[PDB]
This record gives structure tokens, C-alpha cells and sequence, in this order.
């Protein structure tokens, strides 16, 4: 025998999660799901007055 | 979507003491619905329903490629302008200016 | 030039960094899977979106 | 065959979780469950002493 086979195997990429830097309030949301982005697009954006 | 729940799960999917068993996996899907029908006839958040996607025509678009200008959902109700605010201090700076 | 001007100005800079973060931006090409953030949310820098 | 069926579904919504800007305590609390608000509707209601 020269073959090793599992039917044990998935799928598996990069997930990346989306976190601020700041503190705030939401306002607006730009993507709902399943909807392409481009590197460097706002997804969510903030209160600006303090 | 482009993950099947597993992906993103806190915790093993089976226990580590037992053995592995295959089972098959299931992938969402987003459907929306006709806004004039759901006024009449409402809905309510997780009741159960039957499905049926009709298949026939494949022109090959399985990922979405475009880009919207414009938002899904806005709020301004927490916004405050600073009108009497600044006629507050506009009156204090009258005051203790002699 | 001098050391006084030049430390109010980090501070300006500092301040107009934080300002500027109020916009989300996306780091990767890709697409949206999961969306648990709605108008009128408060968010911390803990919070996933 | 030319459908695909599945019996697997759920209605999905929206759902927001009213949280305050600000700490304090509660004096007032103008709506209860099973209640149309609408946007710009004040909810809950602080001791402003501090």
C-alpha cells in the first residue's frame, strides 16, 4: 500500500474579525452579509462629536 | 456565506474522548422576501417554513462582485446640536465680561 | 521649532488620530459573514462587529 | 430534479440592544414589552443630580 486517505478533512482559510480603536456609537453600516468589500472601505462609522 | 457555523464555533464540535463520526455539513443561505406581502400578512423572528429555490437557469454567479455607495441602515436620532449650548456661554461671556 | 510649540503638537496629532478612527475601514478583500452590529450600538474596542 | 427543498428555515430580523451612554440610576421607564416606539422616542430616564 502506497496511499493514506482520511475522509476526516474540511476546508480551511483566513477569517479575520473587525474591531475599533476607539469608543462610540454607531451610525451608519455599510455591508448586511454576504456582500463583497475592498481592502481600505469603511464598514462602520461613529459619533464624531466628542 | 462563506462558512458553515462550524467555522467560528467557541468550542470543539465533537468531544476529544470519543471517536469521530461524519456528518454532513450544512451551508445558509439568504433569501429576501416581498415587502408587500409580509404588511398583510406578517411575520415574526424564528417560525419554522418550507423552502423551495426553482434552479433551472445557471448563468455562473455564485459571488457577489459589487460595491454600494450607499448605506444598508442609518440612525441619527442620538445626534445633539450645540445651539443652546452655545448661547449659554455666549450669555456667561456677556456676563463676567463687565 | 521650539521644544514647547512641537509638544502641543503631538498632542494635536494624537487628537486628530483619534478623530480620524471614527471610520471603520476594512485590512482585507473579502466578504461579510456574520453581522452583529446595528445602529445606535455602544462599542468598545473588545467588542467584534 | 430542477428545485432544491429544505425544511431547515428560520424568519431572521434585526434586533438592537438599547444600552446608555452614560452610568447613573433609573427613575422613569416609558415603555414595556409588546410596545410600538418610534425613533427619537425617549425609553429610560436618569437622576441628573449627579
Amino acid at each position: 500500500r502506497h496511499f493514506e486517505e482520511t475522509d476526516d478533512a474540511y476546508v480551511a482559510g483566513n477569517q479575520i474579525q473587525i474591531m475599533s480603536q476607539v469608543s462610540g456609537s454607531v451610525t451608519k453600516v455599510w455591508a448586511d452579509n454576504t456582500d463583497f468589500v475592498k481592502e481600505g472601505d469603511v464598514l462602520v462609522t461613529l459619533d464624531p462629536t466628542d | 456565506d462563506m462558512g458553515t457555523g462550524s467555522a467560528f464555533s467557541l468550542l470543539p464540535a465533537q468531544n476529544a474522548t470519543g471517536n469521530w463520526i461524519k456528518v454532513v455539513q450544512r451551508l445558509p443561505v439568504r433569501i429576501e422576501l416581498d415587502q408587500k406581502q409580509l404588511e398583510q400578512y406578517p411575520l415574526r423572528i424564528g417560525l419554522s417554513t418550507l423552502v423551495s429555490v426553482n434552479t433551472t437557469n445557471r448563468d455562473g454567479q455564485v459571488l457577489a462582485n459589487k460595491v454600494r455607495s450607499t448605506p444598508v441602515a442609518v440612525s441619527t436620532a442620538r445626534e445633539i446640536s450645540l445651539a443652546p449650548v452655545n448661547k449659554l456661554i455666549d450669555d456667561i461671556v456677556k456676563a463676567n465680561a463687565g | 521649532d521650539q521644544p514647547a510649540v512641537q509638544q502641543a503638537a503631538t498632542e494635536v496629532r494624537n487628537a486628530w488620530l483619534a478623530l480620524e478612527r471614527t471610520r471603520i475601514i476594512s485590512p482585507m478583500t473579502g466578504y461579510v459573514s456574520r453581522r452583529a452590529v446595528q445602529p445606535g450600538a455602544q462599542i468598545s474596542p473588545t467588542t467584534p462587529l
